[PDB]
């Protein structure tokens, strides 16, 4: 009784929300940008071959200065790399080597790693005596660490295979923020570039924009046929794009509430796992279980190139704040350095 | 080889 | 003479068409290598270490054919202790390349734990490294001792012994034929009779028949590789010790040719081991089918 | 969004028919292994049949083989169980599960507790 | 159940959060989309390839 | 280039220290084990988050992840277990409701793309409650697969001594069962190593360590290009 006079509520009310997405559906963003002109052939290249991790990479994050990069892979290792000269700054030994997710600090100061331990451990770069140590564990998930993102020094957003996303305090350890609605696994999340928002995507096909501060799902943005294991803003904040299984990408905007282009080709069959975009978002970049990276045309969904160097599955995709570079680390135990 | 003795 | 005009452009043609087959496969497998292959495994690095000494080898092709077809060695001393420099150390590079092949595969099949540490590209450069640094303990004195002196009105690019000249190069021979045929074949043999041995049990490929014919496979590749190896290089290696033993007439055209066609197969040897290591390889054949589809 | 809508279930007595159909959306159909699972009272969720994505892989649980037909129509986007021969011991909530991932012959967590690509079921209860 | 019905009147408060925000056209977002795009598209070293003097990767 | 020169060498000493473990970590054998609850996983070697469990036979050091910790969905955790040298199945083949949920996650993990490359030592489990079932004649395995009836034991089965013949041809069946998955697909990048055991066996050590000689074997001889 009570249960199917909800479950009719929710349709009635998901027939509404798809009702409204329509009535704003006024056209389409291929209509809109049919009159500006193609990016052309976008060939970038491997610049540098960041060597090093015996096993592979399960992820990677810029710092802000857009020179240091932080790899996690599942030999046990955070590697901070100096990307300029392929100088290895730090190699930090994991307690547990089943690293899925790693985060570097926007001060440069920490960084921050997880996996199936379900503990995001925070490591002090710029420790006293020299020696990178744990400097806080944020246990409290009950699922694996999928994706960290650092808001500052103090606080964290954590993504969890625990179907919930959490803030932490670093000070304290403590989960000022825990994100739920979601019902499957989240894969990713995305901080918006004024930290008020992050948008996630998870393992029930659908992506969902949180108030930080407010600590409730804002919007659910579905259209999506598998899991979602890449989601990355887009650098207005006001839009974003999400990698899934399903073999394609999907532009969403946040004030649109819906799906703007889809990314896919009929040759492509493999999911995607990560997803960045260029400095002015022009280029949508994404990683490719057929151990590529196709090079989106964000405004015209057409694939501007390839970043073709890789000999197993690409799991991590990060571009530089100042958008010099895009690092591409991968299964095959490499980050290559592509512009 | 050989080819010398 | 007709006949002995005509045996002489026979060996040559045999010459050329060896030196043509060897240098072009080892070509082959070398830019393979290079461009497609990249030297991310042991193996790799050891085929490319044997088709580089196999490229070496028959390159001195040419210009032995040039010294029987002329009677006479035309290209000076510098170029006959280059010549038969190359020649001594690229034997010894490629004979020991193809016995390090086997013993890695020994290690791989019988010490399989043991070979995730042994059997890294790291050690394998280095092992080609000793591999290559070896072979100059007998190609530097090669070098220094290979001379051209004049013989019955002609020059012969020949090695100058110290006294007694016959007692050390016997001394040489026995030597080359121990390092270089006797203890690498007893080492092949032996290393691909114990992973034989070994990989009767293995469970290759589910399915009895399936397993057996994956095993036969292997065994093939063994046999083929052991039998190739013992007959191109024993040939040549049984003619010298004849030739320094027994008196034979040494001016036969048969004894001549004889002696040309154990040469043209213990440089068959190099002419045939892309073959074998490259067109028998799964990884070069897995790459073929990949990029031609 | 996916969506999947299951109807067909209700009261049938035991030995009786019953055609379960399931309505897919918001996903490409034909591109997707598709699954019956099962929810027996006071049991966990079990796996009952597959489908392949064109339909030539045909798969059930040993307790409904000769019993169970599963079939689907990828030019209607629906997939259908037909339940002859029902016993009590298949009385259950019937949810179509599709397989989380396209073009894969792996099909993951169907049968975990909060599957996403999973129907909210339809009641079969056989009884007399 | 209990936790059933809990969870679906979670989803109902959710779906009725949605359902009530203000959503802007397509035209208008895709137009701020393209603005951005266009007034940042200089300062993207990716879209437009940097010299190797002022490329730190060169 | 004094500060160049010293982060070079910092660089160059971290590389030494990762080359270092990395030769200590090739030496470990990563084993991913899986299996349901009642599977009795746990004890099968007998020695929060993802458990491990370390043991060692004729000196090559075996680390065995037990992934604890995580919900029931697992279709992403696993991924991680990608380059695991094989992944140990642990089965309640005495649990014949749940030998069909066993199948169905072997035919899972033998056919995912990130696992069709690892081969699975396949422990069946409760040998002894699985004889014990069969015995009493209670459950019937036909009343869960039909095709046991038209079953025959295999002429290439080793009964143990004083083992009933229906016993034999219980056990042979969910052994067959499982490898009709194996054999169905990847012949010959991976391999289902089964094994009969009871929870107060042993040997389970050992036959893992054949297994996996077995296993890194066939790996050796795809890098030799043998194989
Ligand atoms: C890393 C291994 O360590 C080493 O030191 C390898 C060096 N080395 C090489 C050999 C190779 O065949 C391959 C190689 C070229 C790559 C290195 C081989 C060798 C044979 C003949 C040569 O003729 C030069 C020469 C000599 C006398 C008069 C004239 C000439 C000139 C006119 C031609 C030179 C080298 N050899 N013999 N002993 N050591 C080597």
């Amino acid at each position: 009784s009570e249960l199917d006079q909800l479950r009719q509520e929710a349709e009635q009310l998901k027939n509404q929300i798809r009702d409204a997405r329509k009535a704003c559906a006024d056209a389409t963003l291929s209509q809109i940008t049919n009159n500006i002109d193609p990016v052309g052939r976008i060939q970038m290249r491997t610049r540098r071959t960041l060597r090093g991790h015996l096993a592979k990479i399960y992820a990677m994050h810029w710092g802000t200065d857009s020179r240091l990069l932080v790899s996690a892979s599942q030999d046990g290792k955070l590697i901070i790399w100096d990307s300029y000269t392929t100088n290895k700054v730090h190699a930090i030994p994991l307690r547990s080597s089943w690293v899925m997710t790693c985060a570097y600090a926007p001060s440069g100061n920490y960084v921050a790693c997880g996996g199936l331990d379900n503990i995001c451990s925070i490591y002090n770069l710029k420790t006293r005596e020299g020696n990178v140590r744990v400097s806080r564990e944020l246990a409290g998930h009950t699922g694996y660490l999928s994706c960290c993102r650092f808001l500052d020094d103090n606080q964290i957003v954590t993504s969890s295979g625990d179907t919930t996303c959490a803030l932490w305090d670093i000070e304290t350890g403590q989960q000022t923020t825990t994100f739920t609605g979601h019902t499957g696994d989240v894969m990713s999340l995305s901080l918006a570039p004024d930290t008020r928002l992050f948008v996630s995507g998870a393992c029930d096909a659908s992506a969902k924009l949180w108030d930080v501060r407010e600590g409730m799902c804002r919007q659910t943005f579905t259209g999506h046929e598998s899991d979602i294991n890449a989601i990355c803003f887009f650098p207005n904040g006001n839009a974003f794009a999400t990698g899934s299984d399903d073999a394609t990408c999907r532009l969403f905007d946040l004030r649109a509430d819906q799906e703007l282009m889809t990314y896919s080709h009929d040759n492509i069959i493999c999911g995607i796992t990560s997803v960045s975009f260029s400095k002015s978002g022009r280029l949508l970049l994404a990683g490719y279980d057929d151990f590529n990276c196709n090079v989106w045309d964000a405004l015209k969904a057409d694939r501007a190139g390839v970043l073709a160097g890789h000999d197993n599955r690409v799991s991590c995709l990060g571009v530089t704040d100042d958008g010099m570079a895009v690092a591409t680390g991968s299964w095959d135990s490499f980050l290559k350095i592509w512009n | 080889y050989x080819g010398f003795x | 003479s007709a006949s002995s005009l005509a045996l002489a452009i026979a060996i040559t043609a045999l010459y050329s068409a060896v030196c043509a087959v060897g240098l072009l496969g080892n070509v082959l497998v070398m830019f393979g290598i290079v461009r497609y292959t990249k030297m991310k495994t042991a193996t790799n690095i050891y085929i490319f270490n044997l088709a580089l000494a196999d490229a070496l080898a028959t390159s001195t092709l040419p210009f032995q054919s040039a010294k029987y077809l002329m009677e006479t060695w035309p290209f000076g001393e510098l170029l006959c202790k280059a010549v038969l420099s190359i020649d001594y150390y690229n034997m010894f590079t490629s004979i020991f390349t193809l016995t390090m092949m086997s013993v890695d595969r020994y290690i791989a099949v019988c010490h399989p734990v043991k070979a995730l540490d042994f059997r890294t590209p790291a050690k394998a450069k280095l092992i080609n490294i000793c591999i290559w640094v070896l072979a100059s303990g007998v190609g530097v004195p090669i070098m220094v001792m290979a001379v051209t002196r004049p013989r019955d009105g002609a020059v012969v690019c020949m090695l100058q012994f110290p006294s007694p000249s016959w007692y050390w190069d016997t001394v040489t021979k026995i030597c080359v034929f121990l390092f270089a045929f006797v203890v690498p074949i007893l080492i092949i043999t032996v290393c691909y009779g114990l992973m034989l041995l070994r990989l009767r049990s293995v469970r290759l490929l589910s399915g009895s028949k399936e397993k057996d014919r994956s095993l036969r496979r292997i065994t093939r590749m063994v046999l083929v590789v052991v039998g190739a190896f013992v007959v191109c290089w024993a040939p040549i290696h049984i003619f010298v010790i004849v030739w320094t033993l027994v008196d034979i007439d040494r001016r036969d055209p048969l004894v001549v040719a004889a002696l040309h066609l154990c040469i043209a197969l213990g440089y068959a040897n190099s002419s045939l081991n892309p073959v074998l290591y490259a067109f028998l390889d799964e990884n070069f054949k897995r790459c073929f089918r990949q990029l031609c589809r | 969004q996916v969506q999947l809508q299951e109807s067909g279930g209700g009261l049938v007595q035991p030995g009786g028919s019953l055609r379960l159909s399931c309505a897919a959306s918001g996903f490409t159909f034909s591109n997707y292994k598709m699954n019956w699972v099962r929810q027996a009272p006071g049991k966990g969720l079990e796996w009952v049949s597959d489908i392949s994505q064109s339909g030539a892989s045909i798969s059930y649980t040993g307790s409904v083989k000769g019993r169970f037909t599963i079939s689907r129509d990828n030019a209607k986007n629906t997939l259908y169980l037909q339940m002859n021969s029902l016993k009590p011991e298949d009385t259950a909530v019937y949810y179509c599960a599709r397989c989380p991932a396209p073009f894969t012959r792996d099909c993951f967590d169907v049968t975990s507790t909060t599957y996403a690509y999973r129907g909210q079921g339809t009641q079969v209860t056989v009884s007399s | 159940n209990t936790a059933s019905i809990a969870q679906a009147r979670k989803l109902v408060e959710q779906l009725k959060m949605e359902a009530n925000i203000d959503r802007i056209k397509v035209s208008k977002a895709a137009a701020d989309l393209m603005a951005y795009c266009e007034a940042h598209a200089k300062e993207d070293p990716l879209l437009t390839p940097v010299p190797a003097s002022e490329n730190p990767f060169r | 280039s004094a500060e160049d020169k010293a982060a070079v060498e910092r660089s160059k000493m971290i590389d030494r220290n990762l080359r270092e473990d990395g030769e200590k970590a090739a030496r470990e054998v990563k084993l991913l084990l899986l299996g349901a609850d009642n599977s009795g996983k746990s004890t099968i070697v007998k020695q929060s988050g993802i458990f491990e469990t370390k043991f060692q036979v004729d000196k090559v050091n075996f680390h065995m992840f037990d992934v604890g910790g995580q919900r029931d969905e697992r279709r992403k955790w696993i991924q991680c277990f990608n380059d695991v040298t094989a992944i140990i199945f642990v089965v309640d083949s005495s649990d014949y409701n749940r030998l069909q949920e066993a199948l169905n996650l072997f035919k899972s993990i033998w056919n995912n793309r990130w696992l069709r490359t690892i081969s699975v030592i396949l422990f069946l489990n409760k040998q002894d409650l699985l004889a014990e079932k069969v015995l009493a004649g209670k459950s019937k395995i036909e009343d869960y697969f039909p095709e046991f009836a038209r079953y025959t034991t295999p002429e290439d089965a080793t009964p143990e001594p004083g083992e009933d013949p229906r016993v034999t041809r219980a056990k042979y069946f969910i052994r067959d069962e499982f490898l009709r998955i194996s054999t169905a697909s990847g012949d010959g990048r991976h391999y289902c190593y089964p094994h009969f055991t009871c929870a107060v066996d042993t040997e389970n050590a050992r036959r893992i360590f054949n297994d996996v000689t077995d296993i890194i074997i066939k790996m050796n001889l795809r890098d030799c290009g043998l194989f």
